[PDB]
């Protein structure tokens, strides 16, 4: 029942929406759906993955990190950070946080194919 | 020299409510491409200065 | 449309509202005027500037 | 002219790299 | 480090600024357009424009100025007072395995 | 009695093979960097004037 493709009624189905794993591909579909919802086919869009971190901004520097053995900050764009990434806000998750996304639209179905992958871990919001 | 007509037109234009805001500042329109800036959800437009 | 005023009021909440003018030659093969009238402005990946 | 003037050119460069 | 999170911070509060001081340059391109009517028209002609000028404020610039900021509409990231707090030393000493 | 007879410093180099073909002249590098550059197919890589 075509017409108006209504954003608050599309769904996010798939595997990988909350888990994710790090250099590998991670696929998730959206689906769109009218007011009342019956599946648009012809509902030719863009769909966008803005990333935002979450967290609260810590460092580390520590002179001389090897007499220290303070793992935690010897690579100094905190690449050796402690655990997982949760709540860390450095530069890194600030200026370039870009997991690269591509959506493959069919040409009269109806989901679109979404595909990302980061080179970090961590935990961050996907604004789909 | 010259009486102009000045060959009138058929100037067909929309006139688009365009809600930009809390626009970042960005050089000319060659990095303002969207494949190469990627803004956060806060900042919602680009500012092309030069 | 209905449906393009009630989403453009939920998008912009805490932006301006600037009116820009928009040329009908400028714009593409995809966003031709008989296209404009049933979904809208469709600005693609990489942006129409305003 | 006409006041405005001197408020207009200080706030037309609207980026504020100050 | 601390200009990325300076910018975090500033970079929103100026584009803020920047985003009413967009309603203050069209604000002010209303008064110098205006000023360029009354040195210019016909006495006929300043009252046809003078109510256009009256419906023109009244229609791109009628609505409540959407350009809210208090604390709140600002995300959490504005409340925060960074500090920085440690000691370098250079030290002639051993490694005291 | 050091900086004028400049005693040695050692350096750390790395000779790589680069596979420069078929590269595109183009000016300074403020904006031959990749936030602008397109970098279009039938090339790979991007020669610089002065």
């Amino acid at each position: 029942g075509a017409g108006p493709v209504d954003a608050q009624m599309c769904v996010a189905e798939g595997a990988n929406l909350t888990v994710g794993h790090v250099g590998e591909w991670n696929m998730f579909e959206v689906r769109v759906r009218n007011r009342r919802g019956e599946e648009v086919a012809d509902a030719d869009g863009a769909v966008a993955l803005c990333f935002s971190p979450l967290g609260e901004p810590q460092y580390s520097f520590v002179a001389d990190p090897t007499s220290s053995l303070s793992v935690d900050a010897y690579r100094m764009d905190t690449m050796l950070i402690g655990g997982g990434r949760v709540g860390v806000i450095t530069k890194t998750e600030l200026t370039s946080l870009t997991p690269e996304w591509a959506v493959e639209k069919t040409e009269g179905d109806c989901v679109y194919r979404v595909k990302y992958r980061h080179t970090r871990p961590g935990f961050v919001l996907m604004h789909v | 020299s010259q009486l102009l007509t000045g060959e009138r037109r058929i100037f067909e234009y929309l006139l688009c409510q365009v809600g930009v805001g809390r626009s970042v500042v960005v050089e000319d329109e060659k990095e303002a491409c969207g494949s190469r800036f990627s803004l956060l959800w806060e900042y919602d437009s680009a500012y092309l200065e030069k | 449309t209905p449906h393009l005023v009630s989403a453009f009021e939920r998008r912009t909440q805490g932006r301006l509202l600037t009116y820009s003018f928009v040329d009908t030659a400028s714009l593409d093969e995809d966003n031709s005027l008989q296209d404009i009238a049933r979904r809208g402005l469709k600005i693609p990946m990489t942006g129409m500037r305003f | 002219t006409t006041s405005s003037a001197d408020r207009f050119d200080r706030l037309r460069d609207i980026s504020l790299k100050n | 480090q601390l200009s990325a999170m300076k910018e975090r911070k500033t970079n929103y509060l100026l584009a803020v600024k920047r985003e009413l001081l967009s309603e203050m340059l069209v604000i002010e391109w209303m008064e110098t357009f205006f000023a360029h009517l009354r040195l210019s028209l016909s006495p006929a002609e300043f009252l046809s424009y003078k109510h256009k000028f009256d419906l023109a404020a009244a229609n791109i610039f009628g609505g409540a100025v959407r350009v809210d900021v208090d604390l709140d509409s600002m995300p959490a990231w504005m409340s925060e007072k960074f500090i920085l707090q440690g000691s370098f030393s250079v030290t002639t000493a051993p490694y005291a395995v």
